[PDB]
């Protein structure tokens, strides 16, 4: 997308993961994992489920309408009847197509965007405790167990404690 | 550069879910573009059948909106009926005397909004000629009739004396009176029936009148008769009068059919009707109106989706897929 | 840190945005409600209550409507000569002269509301072998009898109604509307009568159009002392076509023409009083805002108006997200 | 938002802040303070101020009409200008709500951007001399009088002349 | 200086560029734009859609059979074009509801003329008027036949025409309108004309009016046009004892995609797909301000005269 | 632009680059240079060019419809035909201006967009390497010849080849 997160600098998405529609894979002394997020992904489900109906009305009751659909030749009042349902058509055809189009482009950009704010949260997080290596991946220069990953998913990652552990790590 | 992953380090990745297979939709961006899900807007399928548990359908079989109104002889079980949708057979026909009614779509629209064949009777006073006259083309059981909302008015003796009455609206509704004008073959036809060579109708109201003059010629036969019949209609208002004045050719009404602000319509159609539960109804049974939009026909009644020319509209339900290796 | 006390060598430098108190909802793609700074409202949901006359001009029917004061009704000889932009029907309106009704009344009312203008002309129709000035009982204007000021009502001259005949050739660059009509009388002793001739015809005719409308002797309801009527007819003469009345009795005569204009002025339905004000949109619920885009007023309308919708309430955000501290 | 500041990394506005929409709060030496951003203030009212002039032309002036109301039931030319006129209403109420949500959707998109490029435009100058804390605050590791914050508000922050003290405050 | 290297980025831009309109800003600069509102080439073409020119004819008259509008006989078109300065060189007549005809013969496409051997018992075939020169000679329209007296008698005619055929046929008759009671008298005998044209599913009656109108080509006498459609397996009769001006025969309709335009412009060989009454018009783009009278494949016509669509990112130039 | 690339910190567009809309200029031992990024380009041709097609159809066959225009004065029937045509025009020259502007609007915004994250990608390709000086140019801390630049470009940079020379020089 335009923030090039989704098909940009990640590679490819993840069909193991199925708790989630955003989520992480790490690596330590204690082996590897793979967690969901839960807050990107309500998130993500509240702005796409029934997003049509903050533009479309509330499908109402139409009774009695004109007639279209005519057996004979009568002339300038059935060609008047055929026109105005012709014009409303094509209108509501555009207005559709319109419409879809709009829609499926932000559900695009607003995931793409999910994406890119948690890469953005979690460096934020870890400050200079650690490098990105490119593929929407980060190298955590310190010892860091399952109780420390944890830290950094539920957002109480204090980077001030590894800090000089880290500094010395990656510049010596 | 070592191969272990140090004990002073840690790897964390972020990423997105994604799946095997994937579905296209269309963007701004691009025509096609494939995502993790995708869901249809576009009500594409009928049911194959009308369904009669949420509006009040009623099956038109072989007769007419306007020949169950009129009284035509197979059309009496009709009587007295009340809908919010009647539908047509392109089956159906007429077969009582050969008619025609100037804006006959006009009249059949009242009706139809209307909802509602609910007849009243009035004692109208034709002194001075005959009464219930009747046809050998309208065959009620197995002898001559005439439509029963209809009353055929001919001379008595030697004349048709100037029929000259009055109907009041004292109520508090809308009162549609359905009458008419008879067309002879013949001036020899003319004068057997009515004596004055000039027939006349004068149907009038306080604010507004109606009149007509017959027409003479010879016509194509149409169950044994050259001779027809125009149909013509008056709307008269709680507080208005009706007085009608004529010297021959009218086809006099017997009373007066109740008018409504209704939400009531007509539809032609060729399809069964049966048992099940719908909102939405077209030409070609009735319809699901979860989806915003469809694709059956255009012509629709209760709460139904917009109609469009596109068949198909995918929005997209989930976000950019992009699968493993 | 902690340092109670920052440290001289250091600095700590914040960014962020700015916010209130009390925000308000607005609606988005995204969310179904969602605080703001400051929003706006797109819809003008009411009205001024009153008619403002200072932009354009306004002329109030009263208990005229725009076709009685036309025709030239006895209480409506103060509208003469008048013209307008938009003018004004009430509801208690009526009509205290000569019943009648004029056949697609609502067309004769839409042309003459567009022109804008009751600019009529008298012309020498010469009238050759009947009385001129026809009054009525029904039609009173001052202490005596009389008849609509712009028609003339034609009867016969001693003992006999010849066939009438007269040119009357449109010489201006412009469109000439002239306006006539017919009589239907109670009975055939009045008919014959007043008009001679069993039977009246009255063919107005041009070089390309033409129109004839036969009487219809009968009784309608009493109205003012009549149970007789007169109907009502218009024929439009372009310039260089030439107008020609060819009749043997019923003729009501016109007088005159009206100077016909591609105007932009109309007419409206309303109760509320005019009062002296500016505004450029005018509804039948009185003059309106016109600085918001929208409007849930009335669909009727007249000049620079909002376009009307069904929504009450569209508010358009005029600022950021608001995010309380 | 979609760029994540507003409502996001920043965890809210300030009531304080009355002229103008973004801006600075600072500490240092010489002690507290505050100054409002024009620039990036002007760009979002630009673009905010009068965005349907845009898409809809003030009003248009209008004359006689069709008959929008009856009293008498007439059949069919009837229906016709019944349905004629709702389906003109049904197409502009559809098409306001369409426009307003998204003209919302727009106004948001484009603040929460503004916020978002300020932040970057601050940090660019900072180069190694400042870190990002977190909450859109950031500690600079030299002493900064109001004369130097000045600088960063007017672009002339000249990093270079701070670099050897600031990377110094950084490793320790 | 080797120790180091500069690494800059950038895009690309133009001396001359282009304003376009955003929701963002009124007018901002772009390094390419192009134009979404159609310009006419003053000319209707006539290769992709067969044009019909009318010169001095209306669709009326050619149907009628108007003597200066015989060329137009047995003819077929996509698009007829008639010109404003048309006129009507025969008898004066008029139709009631005339616009409602021309729509039905310029949608159905064609002046396709069968003549029925219609026979008329008693009666003078072919009747002839001043007003309606054909070769410098009285004559009358081609397609109708006035009928009069034989004799001293004009009988009551009555005649049946059916339709066993596999499409609707159209008949086009009318009723003479005399300017006095001698004329009444004279041609038709009786006092008074009726005419009766019906079928099984309809039918339309019609009296004569004796009454002066004015001066056209010599005559103030008048005829009305009356046209009655006929079914597959339908029938026709037509009984009359006066003022009948018959038919000689049928119409065929379809259901053709035909129409027909006013316009004022020549007509000669090009290429287009979209025809106006300013002239065709090149649908390369989505919309026009030409005009909103239109046929063909053709763009939707709006109010405004330009809208500039973006092709290029904004427009940035040097220093 | 939104994420502040065209007309933010890159300064100002080049005139000079031709074969490209988006690309490279640099200077190092060899002298200065100048290269033009395709897969970025092409990403920017392919979502404009032809846009309209994915919201207005292929122009379609309009054959025999109404009076639009009378010479003629008839009343009621005449203005219902001229409010219909009116309405249509209307309704049309409203989405006609509508459209233009959004598509307007993405087309600047994703311009916008393949700026920044060019720069994103050769942020993270160069790692520590390097740094932003400001107007979307970063200065590279070792010795980076016309060989070296190009693997840059097609992104097959090693940061770990010069990372010790880097970090030595940077601090
Ligand atoms: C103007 O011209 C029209 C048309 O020519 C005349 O209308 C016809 O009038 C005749 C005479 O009245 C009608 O003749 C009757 O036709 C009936 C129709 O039924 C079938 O008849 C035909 C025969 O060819 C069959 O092919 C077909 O199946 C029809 O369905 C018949 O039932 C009658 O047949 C009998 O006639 C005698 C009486 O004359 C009986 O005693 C016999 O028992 C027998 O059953 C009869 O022939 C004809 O139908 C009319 N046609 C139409 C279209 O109207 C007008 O009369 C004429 N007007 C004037 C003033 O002259
Ligand atoms: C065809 O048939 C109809 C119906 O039978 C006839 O129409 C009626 O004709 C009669 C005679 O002309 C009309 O009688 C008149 O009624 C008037 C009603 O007006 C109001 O006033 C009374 C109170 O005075 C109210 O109660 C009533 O509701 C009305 O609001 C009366 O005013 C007349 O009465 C007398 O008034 C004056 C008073 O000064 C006396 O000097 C006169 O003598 C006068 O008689 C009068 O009686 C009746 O109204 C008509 N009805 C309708 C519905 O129109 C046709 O006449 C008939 N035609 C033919 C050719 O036969
Ligand atoms: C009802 O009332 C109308 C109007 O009064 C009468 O209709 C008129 O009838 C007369 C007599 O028949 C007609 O007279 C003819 O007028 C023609 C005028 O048209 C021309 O004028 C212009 C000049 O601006 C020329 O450019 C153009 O080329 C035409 O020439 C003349 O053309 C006729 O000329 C013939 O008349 C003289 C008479 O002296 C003869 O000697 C010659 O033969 C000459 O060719 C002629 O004068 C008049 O046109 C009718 N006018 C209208 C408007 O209809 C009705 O007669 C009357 N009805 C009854 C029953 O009485
Ligand atoms: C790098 O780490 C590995 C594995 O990670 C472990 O690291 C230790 C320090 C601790 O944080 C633990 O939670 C991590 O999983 C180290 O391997 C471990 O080695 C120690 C010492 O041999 C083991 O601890 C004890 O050893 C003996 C076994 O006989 C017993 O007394 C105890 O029960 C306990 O096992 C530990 O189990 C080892 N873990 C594994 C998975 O083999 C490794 O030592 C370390 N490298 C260096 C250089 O320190
Ligand atoms: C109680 C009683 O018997 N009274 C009658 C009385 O009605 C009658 O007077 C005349 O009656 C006729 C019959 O309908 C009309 O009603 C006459 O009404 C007038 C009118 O007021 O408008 C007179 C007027 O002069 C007439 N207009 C013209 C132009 O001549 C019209 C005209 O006749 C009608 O419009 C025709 O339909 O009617 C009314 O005067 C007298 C007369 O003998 O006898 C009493 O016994
Ligand atoms: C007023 C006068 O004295 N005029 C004479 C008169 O001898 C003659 O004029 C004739 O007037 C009659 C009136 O009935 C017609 O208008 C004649 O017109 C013709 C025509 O169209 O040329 C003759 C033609 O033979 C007629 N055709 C048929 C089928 O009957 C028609 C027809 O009657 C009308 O069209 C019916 O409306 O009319 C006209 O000749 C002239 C010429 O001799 O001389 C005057 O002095
Ligand atoms: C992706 O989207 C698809 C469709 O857009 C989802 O399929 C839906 O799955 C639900 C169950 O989660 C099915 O529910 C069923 O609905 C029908 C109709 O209301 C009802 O008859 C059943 O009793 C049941 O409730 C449903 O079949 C299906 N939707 C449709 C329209 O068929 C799918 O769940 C989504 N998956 C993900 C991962 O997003
Ligand atoms: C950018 O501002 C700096 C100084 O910061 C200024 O910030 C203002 C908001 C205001 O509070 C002002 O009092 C404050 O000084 C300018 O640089 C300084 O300019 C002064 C001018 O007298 C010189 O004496 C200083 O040497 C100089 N030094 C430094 C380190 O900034 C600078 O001129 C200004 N630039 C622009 C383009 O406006
Ligand atoms: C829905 O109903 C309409 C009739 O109102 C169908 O229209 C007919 O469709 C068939 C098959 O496509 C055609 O052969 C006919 O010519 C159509 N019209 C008529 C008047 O016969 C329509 O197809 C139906 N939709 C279905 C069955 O899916
Ligand atoms: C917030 O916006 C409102 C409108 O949404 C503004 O107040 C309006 O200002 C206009 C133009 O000056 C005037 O017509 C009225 O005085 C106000 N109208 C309404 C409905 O409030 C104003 O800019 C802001 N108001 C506040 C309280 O912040
Ligand atoms: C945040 O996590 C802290 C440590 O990580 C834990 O996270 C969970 C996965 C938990 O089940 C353990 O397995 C991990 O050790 C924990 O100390 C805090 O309680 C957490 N705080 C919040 C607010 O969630
Ligand atoms: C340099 C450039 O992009 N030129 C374009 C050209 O590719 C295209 O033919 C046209 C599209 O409308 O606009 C111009
Ligand atoms: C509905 O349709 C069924 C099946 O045709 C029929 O038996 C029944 O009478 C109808 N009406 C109701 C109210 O069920
Ligand atoms: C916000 O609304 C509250 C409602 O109680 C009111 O007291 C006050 O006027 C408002 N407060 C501010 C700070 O504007
Ligand atoms: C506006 O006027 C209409 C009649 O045109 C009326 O029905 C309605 O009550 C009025 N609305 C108001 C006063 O809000
Ligand atoms: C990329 O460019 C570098 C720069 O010299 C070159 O070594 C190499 O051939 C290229 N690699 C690929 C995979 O294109
Ligand atoms: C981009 C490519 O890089 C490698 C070398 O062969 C050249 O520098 C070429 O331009």
């Amino acid at each position: 997308g335009i923030f090039g997160a989704i098909a940009g600098f990640i590679e490819n998405g993840w069909e193991g993961m199925v708790d989630g529609w955003y989520g992480f894979r790490y690596q330590n002394s204690e082996g590897t994992g793979q967690a969901a997020d839960l807050k990107s992904t309500q998130t993500a489900i509240d702005q796409i489920n029934e997003k049509l109906n903050r533009v479309i009305e509330r499908t109402n009751e139409k009774f009695h309408q004109i007639e279209k659909e005519f057996s004979e030749v009568e002339g300038r009042i059935q060609d008047l009847e055929k026109y105005v349902e012709d014009t409303k058509i094509d209108l509501w055809s555009y207005n559709a197509e319109l419409l879809v189009a709009l829609e499926n482009q932000h559900t695009i950009d607003l995931t793409d965007a999910e994406m890119n704010k948690l890469f953005e949260k979690t460096r934020r997080q870890l400050r200079e405790n650690a490098e990105d290596m490119g593929g929407g991946c980060f190298k955590i220069y310190h010892k860091c167990d399952n109780a420390c990953i944890g830290s950094i998913r539920n957002g109480t990652y204090d980077h001030y404690i590894y800090r000089d552990e880290a500094l010395n790590n990656r510049f010596q | 550069q070592n191969p272990i992953s140090n004990n002073n380090t840690a790897t964390l990745c972020l990423g997105h879910h994604a799946v095997a297979n994937g579905t296209l939709v269309k963007t701004i961006s691009d025509d096609q573009i494939e995502v993790t899900n995708a869901t249809e807007l576009v009500q594409s399928i009928s049911m194959g059948k009308i369904c009669n548990n949420s509006y009040r359908i009623l099956d038109g079989r072989n007769c007419t909106l306007i020949d169950a109104m009129l009284g035509d002889p197979h059309c009496d079980v009709f009587q007295y009926e009340n809908w919010d949708l009647f539908i047509e057979r392109s089956s159906a026909f007429s077969n009582c005397y050969p008619y025609d009614i100037p804006d006959y779509a006009s009249l059949r629209s009242i009706v139809a909004s209307s909802g509602t064949l609910e007849f009243t009777a009035e004692g109208f006073t034709w002194t001075g000629v005959t009464q219930n006259g009747r046809s050998g083309a309208c065959k009620r059981g197995s002898a001559d009739s005439f439509f029963s909302r209809l009353n055929w008015l001919t001379k008595s003796g030697n004349s048709y004396p100037t029929l000259n009455v009055t109907m009041p609206n004292n109520k508090n509704f809308d009162k549609l009176y359905i009458w008419g004008i008879h067309h002879p073959s013949s001036n020899q036809e003319q004068t057997k029936l009515y004596i004055q060579e000039s027939g006349r109708v004068t149907v009038s109201t306080k604010r507004s009148q109606q009149t007509i003059i017959p027409n003479i010629g010879s016509r194509p036969w149409v169950r044994g008769q050259s001779g027809r019949i125009s149909i013509y209609w008056t709307i008269v208002k709680p507080g208005d009068i009706l007085m009608i004045n004529s010297n021959g050719n009218l086809v006099a009404p017997r009373g007066y059919f109740k008018l409504k602000t209704g939400k009531s319509s007509v539809m032609r159609s060729d399809v069964p009707i049966d048992i099940c539960v719908s909102e939405c109804i077209t030409p070609n049974g009735s319809i699901s109106n979860e989806k915003p939009f469809q694709n059956v026909n255009k012509v629709t009644y209760g709460k139904c989706p917009k109609y469009i020319r596109q068949n198909t509209l995918k929005l997209a339900t989930g976000m950019r897929n992009v699968p493993e290796k």
